[PDB]
């Protein structure tokens, strides 16, 4: 339910 | 005694999710398997935001720390497991381990006290 993206 | 507030972290790199949260015991810990996005990110972004809203990226900002051991991957293989421990002070230990090179890192955050 839940990622986890970077930037 | 209880949290002062809504304590949880923010997955997919801006949204907040929560781990502790208010009404909770104070001396709390917890180490969960999350996976990583955007294959080749090497690195995995841990921010800890504490509060329970729709539409975060407005309450309590915790802190952030960014973690690095996940060389190219194409998501699910990623493994990073956080802990938080929750003390009676106010602070907060996070942690993020990274299963492709044996990376790890770990950073304090208080919680919410100051003056």
């Amino acid at each position: 339910n839940r990622l986890l993206l970077t930037g | 005694d209880v949290t002062p507030l809504s304590l949880g972290i923010e997955t997919m790199g801006g949204v907040m999710t929560t781990l502790i949260a208010k009404n909770t015991t104070i001396p709390t810990k917890h180490s969960q398997v999350f996976s990583t996005a955007e294959d080749n990110q090497s690195a995995v972004t841990i921010h800890v935001l504490q509060g329970e809203r729709k539409r975060a990226a407005d309450n309590k900002s915790l802190g952030q720390f960014n973690l690095d051991g996940i060389n190219p991957a194409p998501r699910g293989m990623p493994q990073i497991e956080v802990t938080f421990d929750i003390d009676a002070d106010g602070i907060l230990h996070v942690s993020a381990k990274d299963k492709n090179s044996g990376k790890e890192q770990k950073i304090t955050i208080k919680a919410s006290s100051g003056l």
